[PDB]
Parts: C-alpha cells; structure tokens; sequence
RNA sequence: UGGUGGCGAUAGCGAAGAGGUCACACCCGUUCCCAUACCGAACACGGAAGUUAAGCUCUUCAGCGCCGAUGGUAGUCGGGGGUUUCCCCCUGUGAGAGUAGGACGCCGCCAA
RNA sequence: UACAAGUAGUCAGAGCCCGUUAACGGGUGAUGGCGUGCCUUUUGUAGAAUGAACCGGCGAGUUACGAUCUCGUGCAAGGUU
RNA sequence: AGUCUUGGAGGUAGAGCACUGAUUGGACUAGGGGCCCCUACCGGGUUACCGAAUUCAGUCAAACUCCGAAUGCCAAUGACUUAUCCUUGGGAGUCAGACUGCGAGUGAUAAGAUCCGUAGUCGAAAGGGAAACAGCCCAGACCGCCAGCUAAGGUCCCAAAGU
RNA sequence: UAAUAGCUCACUGGUCGAGUGACUCUGCGCCGAAAAUGUACCGGGGCUAAACGUAUCACCGAAGCUGCGGACUGUUCG
RNA sequence: GGGGCGGUCGCCUCCUAAAAGGUAACGGAGGCGCCCAAAGGUUCCCUCAGAAUGGUUGGAAAUCAUUCGCAGAGUGUAAAGGCACAAGGGAGCUUGACUGCGAGACCUACAAGUCGAGCAGGGACGAAAGUCGGGCUUAGUGAUCCGGUGGUUCCGCAUGGAAGGGCCAUCGCUCAACGGAUAAAAGCUACCCCGGGGAUAACAGGCUUAUCUCCCCCAAGAGUCCACAUCGACGGGGAGGUUUGGCACCUCGAUGUCGGCUCAUCGCAUCCUGGGGCUGUAGUCGGUCCCAAGGGUUGGGCUGUUCGCCCAUUAAAGCGGUACG
C-alpha cells in the first residue's frame, strides 16, 4: 500500500550567469575586451578601463591589466600599455 | 522543552560534527559541571530529563546552568511513505554537543553530592561523559 | 649535481597528476634509472611524489 | 603660515593648552548682479567696526577607534593507519578574536 | 578402470604398448597442481537470464541512379560529351 | 604539458560576534501583576511576581560574516624536463553505468538506496593476495625458457618460505 | 517484642607487628551476548604463541622488473 | 524513486555548491508575464532612519526646534551585489527611451543572449571640460510560416500599366506542456490483441531495522515503612529479522499466489513434565528468575479465513523458521 504525498513547491531556479574575472593578472588585453563580469561595483574601474552599462569592466586600450587595492578595502583595476 | 521562540528557517542540513568544542569548553559560571567527550546529538526531551533528575534530587542544594539550547531543528517524514518528494516537516528540536563542551554547571552545593547527582544525571544521556570542577 | 631517479611502486591505480608528473620525467615503465640534473624543478618533482620513487645520488 | 595633492584612519574620534600684525575665518549691510518651494546663516553682492570665541594650525596623552609578526594551536595538500555518521601518525603548509608593541601623521608642489 | 565425487581439460608425470612426412617420436595414461561451457544482452552471467538434441546443406550490408570525400590517372584555364 | 619562482581573482574548512537571527545568567529599571486605603489607583508601599531598554559574562547559525587558509583556478617571466597541441576534412560508437575513497544533499547523517563534485578500478584488464569474488590491495599479459630479483601478502602443516 | 539481652558499628587502650589506603591516566582482557538442514564470525588442521605490541635481519611470493632468444610496429638510418 | 491521482513544465534571485566558472534531485526559500512622460538625460544643490528634550489641537507617532546619530533609511518591484565623492533626496531645462554603425570581448552544440571604446549625421544639457544609444545592475517574455499596416531610388510573364511579389519599419499567439507536432481533438476496455522489459510494480529471496518482538541500563515512584518480593515513570542502550514498511539487486523466452489435508524437521526467547535461587514463599497454591529442547503439547460451534470468540476436557492446549514448509 501508498500514501500519497507531493507540493514540494520549491523546484526551480535560473539559470546561473557566469561571473568572474575573464582576464588574469599580467595578461596582454585587446582593445575592447571584458576584464571583469561583476554584477554592482564589486570593483572601481581605474584608468584606460570604463564601465558598462550592466556595470561591466571593459579594457579602453590594448594593454597589460593590473589588479591593485583601491583604498581601505577596495579593488581597483586598470590597463598600462607596454 | 527549550523551544526558540522563533526560527528564521524551519529545515536545515543535519550537518556534519568534527573535532573540539568551540567554545564553553570548561566550567565557566558554576563550580563543578559535566563534560562530553564524545561527539552526538542532544535532545529538549533528553535535556528536561537530565534536568528533573539533577534539580528534583539536588532540592533546596543551590542553583542549577544550562549551556545548550536545541535552537537546531530536525525533521522526519511522515511514517511509512516512500522517500523522496520533498523534505519532510519537522517534529522536534535538537542541539549538537561536540567533545569538550561542559553540559550543566552546578552551583552552591557540596562536592560529593553534586558528584553523585551528575552521576544520576548522566544515565539519561546517550554519550560517555567526564566530570569536570573548576580550577 | 647528476641525481638518479629510481621508480618503485607503480603508476597504475595512482592518480592523474602523479601519473602526469611520472610521464614527464620519462619514467616509461617501473624499474628504471632515469638520471637528471639537479636543481629545484627536479626537487618539486620528487617531493610532490615522494613515494613511487625513490631517488639517491650518485 | 595659506593653496592644492598622493599615501589603507599607523591620518581618526576624544581629552586638555596656546596662536592671529600677515594670511585664513568669524563679522558689517543688501544698493545692484544673483537667492532664499519662506529668509542675505545659504547662494552671491561690496567692505574691514572688533574677534581667536569657533573654524584652522601647532604642543601633550594610548580612553576609544586603527595597524600589528614572533612560538602555540584549529584547519588543510599529499602520504599511512584505525575499534571508521569518526579519530590518529608523518613530510609540508599555516587560523583569528591574543598579547610583544607601533601609532593621537608622512611626503611633495606654488604663494611668506 | 570397482576407496572414488570434479565444464571432463591442461601441464607435470612413473608404468605399459608401438615405431614416424625421423623428431629434443606416437598411443594409453596410475598420481599431483590449477581450472564454473559457447553465444546474446547486460553496470554486472558459471549463472538458478536467453538460444542451441546432434550431423550435413541453405541462410543476412548488394545493385541502380545521383551527391560528397580520398586515392590514382588524361588534359590542364580549361575539361567534356 | 609538468615543475620552480612570482602576480592575481575568489569567501569554503576554520575561526568569530562587527551586522542579521537565535540563545544563557548577573545587575538594573521603563512598564505589565500586587493588595490596601483615600477611591477616577491621583499617587504611595507593594513580595524578584512578571518584565521592554542598557551593560557585564557566555553559547550557535546553508541561506550571519569585522576575518579567513590549505588546495584548486587563471596568468607572466625565466630555468629544467617532457612532446603533445591547434586547424580542416573523411568515418564512427557512445546518451541504462557500477563499486570503493573523500566532500555534500534527500533519507532516520539506514541501506549492495538515490542524486551530485572529486580520485581510482571495473566497464574495456588477464596475473598475485583477501577461501571462493568486477569494482579492495599489489601489478599490466607481443611470444618462448625446467633463469634470477621483488610488490601486496606471508614463512607449523595442508601450502612456499624463520617452530 | 519498646531500652530490659553473649552482642555490634563511632571512638580509645593493650596482643603480635609490615606495608596499607584513596584517586587520576593508559595498554590488554571479562560479563552484557538468544535462531532456526550441521560444527558455522581462524579457509581447515590446529595454535597459549602458530596471539598482540615494539625493533632487526633473512626467505618465499606475479604474466611486475631483469637475463637469453624469436616475431612485429614506429623514431633516428644494417 | 512502478503507474494512476497529486504537483510541476518558461524566465529572474539566494543557499545547497566542496574560497575560479559550472554542477543534480518530486532539495531548501521568494519573485516575474509589469510599471515609470518621468520613478528618464544633462546641469546645479543637498543627506538619512531612529532616539532624547521642549511645544496645544497632539498622541505612542500628524507639524516645528535643538542635539546624538556609517547608514539601522532609502535605492519603483522579489532576493543578491553595490551605492552617502551617490546609484539616496530636491530644483531648472529637455527628449540620446537618436539614426548609420562598430575595433574587439564574454557565453555558448546550434539557435540565441550580453558588453563595448571609437567613427559619421544631427541634437539635448551645461560657459567649458564633458555626459547622454532609458531606469542602479540582474527578471517584466517566444522561433518560423501566413496575414494586416506604413514607406520604397526593387521586380513585375510580348510591350505599357496594373494584380501581385520583394526590401525596410511594424502589428496579430497564457503557441504558459513557454526551442512551439495540426488552423482544427475527450474517455472506457475484467470482450481484448501484438512487439518488448525484470531498464519497472504484485508473491517470494536479498540489503536496511523506521516499525514490530524480545533483552536490557539509570532509577523517580508504587509497594503500610523498603527503588530493586512484584511493577516501574521521564530518558538511554542493544539483539532478532517471524509484522508493516523503504530500496529495486536475480526471476516477466513464466520462480503458482491465502487457507486446509498428508508429512515432518529445526531453534529456544519453555506451555507441561525435570532441578534449583529469591519471595511481600506457613502449609494446598502461587509470582519472578536461572539450568534444561528428551518427549508431549485436545476434540467441537462459527466464519474461506489464518487470527479470534465460545463449549467441554487436559499436565499442557508453546512461540517461531524451513519460497508466510
């Protein structure tokens, strides 16, 4: 014999978007190419690098990427060309 | 009886139990306590239990700690279904002891009777026990 | 400055990384003398294995 | 001494004490630019009666806040055991709330 | 070959019999060690999963027309009916 | 590709209370009981009788984190070793996996249970060991030899080696 | 039975006169321990070492490695 | 975790997730099928929530004033991340919620999705530098075919037109089983059939032991006093695998399923018979516990019934295992 049982109503979820650093540090960079994919300002973008519009890090110039501290507890990222 | 008056949520994960204590591994607020020494689960019937048979023959002696509130809770499906289709809903209330965290603290009360009377205590628990005094 | 390498207990049933490290100092198969130079790559490779090999000099 | 900068507040918050002829700032009064969803404290307006009181700068101090390795541990890579919902041994590696103390500022650039 | 249990083999092996496409030969083998058929399907078969009583015969990827790729040929900015 | 050096990202184990919840006692009282009387309690005096708010001391947390490794990950440069990597094209089979470790779920921290990550073996791997045995341990079969040395395991005998 | 009894424990005196009495940690061991065709939870025989723990050296032990030979496949050239 | 029934089917957020990314379950929690002509864009300027004290209508908070006050408050909306040099609040102006693009870059089987400096034309805001290709970021949404609408320097079957068809812009799907079979769709079969499966259920075997059956530990108490003659709370530990279960491991190219008859056989956790201990055992009788498996362990009424209840005997009318023999 059963005894019937269900309504969990909890199966579901998105689908998860990749975030993370997508360049590491030292890398060559292209003109153009994503440094970073956060989700809100996890890190300040410093020089030559701007800031999307979903807050993307994205690398002005062709370059070298340096990851460095931006004040007390802070990241700050930027591109110095070779 | 130890019920959180509130709980933010009503199923977690059983967990998992390694190594020492955390922290109230000695007597702290007492002068003479009971230490685990073994790692297992503890619950608010076991600990009414284990109170009862400390304070109920311990009378007029002094005063009485508890360390432990089964804050956790755990659950259990209903009796005889096949497994599966979403977790079960909780029953009770249960409270992890890791090895070195003292149980019960006594207080105002002469050595040996206190040492008999944790002695009583310590039958209704299910784990090997240690009695520990104060320095 | 010439240390031998000397594979004792087999790659076989050992995981990938050891496996992979075994390779590349040309241990092909089990009980052979494999001599290499010293310096501090050659000693990463033997204490990250440190037990399928034995090594002495000469 | 004023202006502007870089350094993770070791830069602070506190408690006390000094300064102003110059500079800075409180002050004076809105008349004409300009303003107060109501107003010359605020925005600007154009002066200089007295005022270090505050702002500001220097002097002191570990009260708070901050920084902080040493040897200990917890954990853990890899091996190796065991009575194995978990413990133990070894090559490494190295917790943080803990103190030894550090610190109540360091370097410019232009106008005295 | 009548005190021995055995996927029935294999390999050691004494004895006995015979003598060959002559070669470190042939038959039988007391005795010892090891050893649960074949195929299919399965994560996994000695399987108590399936199929086969045996023997012999028959019995399953070809051709046509196109396409594509490789190889090899004849010509080559031409090739070809 | 491996390793050494070096640069990073990342909040797990740990640890911790700074936040969010939970939670224990000490102190204290706002305020709810406490009866009396004046009586609309106007208030007094009211038991530690309960009891918000602070402080002292203490305990936990997957959806708590002022912190935070080991590893793994991504790189750069040089050094050594190794040689396997990319592009295109032809031709496939595979979409039922299992077990053993370790890290989790669900379960009753039950299952030779199920479902994940990671490592190995079987799958598709015979040989030696564990009596027999796929997944446990050691170890990879191109053949032959009446050769030696050995790993796991073992050395009274069955049954080889130390009564 | 209620003191009323050889009597007995608290406690002290004399007898001979040496070990005597509490606790903690830890190794190893015992009871707890009852199933169904038969010993049946060392593979048997059996074992008080042929068990366990520590240290040392022998030896066995595979199709692993090496030795001798044969065949085949790749890379440098027979 | 056999089907049916229940629940769910797409998208977004966190945890599970093992400090890169990714990672399942009928795992744990919420939200979405919008809204905003400003809740945008620029320029300029500020700053919270809460508490204390005064003040009337007026307070527990309506509106003022002071002080403290890193962020407790907001950030259109779910959670997460981040935000006080604003991304929070207020004011003016305006439509960049523009066209043609786009070096490169992420992610990905494909289809898709996402960022993007900079260039051209024409703007808006500001004096300028400079900002602006919607919202603070992540959800607020669907293929193709077919048809409608607007523009076309495109083609239009002898020619010239048209019918129509392209190209661009655009509208019509809770096509929500949300990568959508058709524009268009419900049930029964114990009259049933075929191809397969132990990939998958019923009986039985197996693993587990929740449940069940026994054995215990501590002992509050009951027992006229005395826990421990007998029973034993609240709690804990086990063993067994006869119940009900969970898992799907052999069997669907067949392993016959309840009960009864005939026949037994085994275990002991013993119903009688044997030997003892304690007793709240005077003796006749008992209660419990231990050693003991040699033997025995009844006929009927009722129901298919095992099981029960009843009648009458007996020393006793045992419990279980052997594919519920």
């Amino acid at each position: 014999s059963k005894k019937g049982v269900g309504s969990t109503k909890n199966g579901r979820d998105s689908e998860a978007k990749r975030l993370g650093a997508k360049r590491a540090d030292g890398q060559f960079v292209t003109g153009g190419s994503i440094l970073y994919r956060q989700r809100g300002t996890k890190i300040y973008p410093g020089e030559n690098v701007g800031r999307g519009g979903d807050d993307t890090l994205f690398a002005k110039i062709d370059g070298t990427v340096k990851f460095e501290r931006f004040g007390r507890d802070r990241k700050k990222v930027s591109v110095y060309p070779v | 009886m130890l019920l959180p008056k509130r709980v933010k949520y009503r199923r977690e994960h059983r967990g998992k139990m390694r190594g020492r204590a955390k922290g109230g591994t000695e007597v702290h607020f007492g002068e003479f306590g009971i230490q685990a020494l073994e790692a297992s689960w503890i619950t608010n019937r076991q600990i009414e239990a284990a109170r009862i048979a400390m304070t109920r023959y311990m009378k007029r002696g002094g005063k009485v700690w508890i360390k432990i509130f089964p804050s956790k809770p755990y659950t259990a499906k209903p009796l005889e279904v096949r497994m599966g289709s979403g977790k079960g809903a909780p029953e009770g209330w249960v409270a992890v002891v890791k090895p070195g965290k003292v149980l019960f603290e006594i207080s105002g009360v002469s050595e040996e009777v206190a040492r008999e009377a944790l002695r009583l205590a310590s039958h209704k628990l299910p784990i090997k026990t240690k009695f520990v005094k104060r320095e | 400055a010439k240390l031998e390498i000397t594979l004792k207990r087999s790659v076989i049933g050992r995981p990938e990384d050891q496996r992979v490290t075994v390779r590349t100092l040309g241990l092909k198969k089990t009980n052979q003398t494999v001599v290499h130079e010293d310096n501090a790559a050659i000693r990463g490779m033997i204490n990250k294995v440190s037990h399928l090999v034995s090594v002495k000099e000469q």
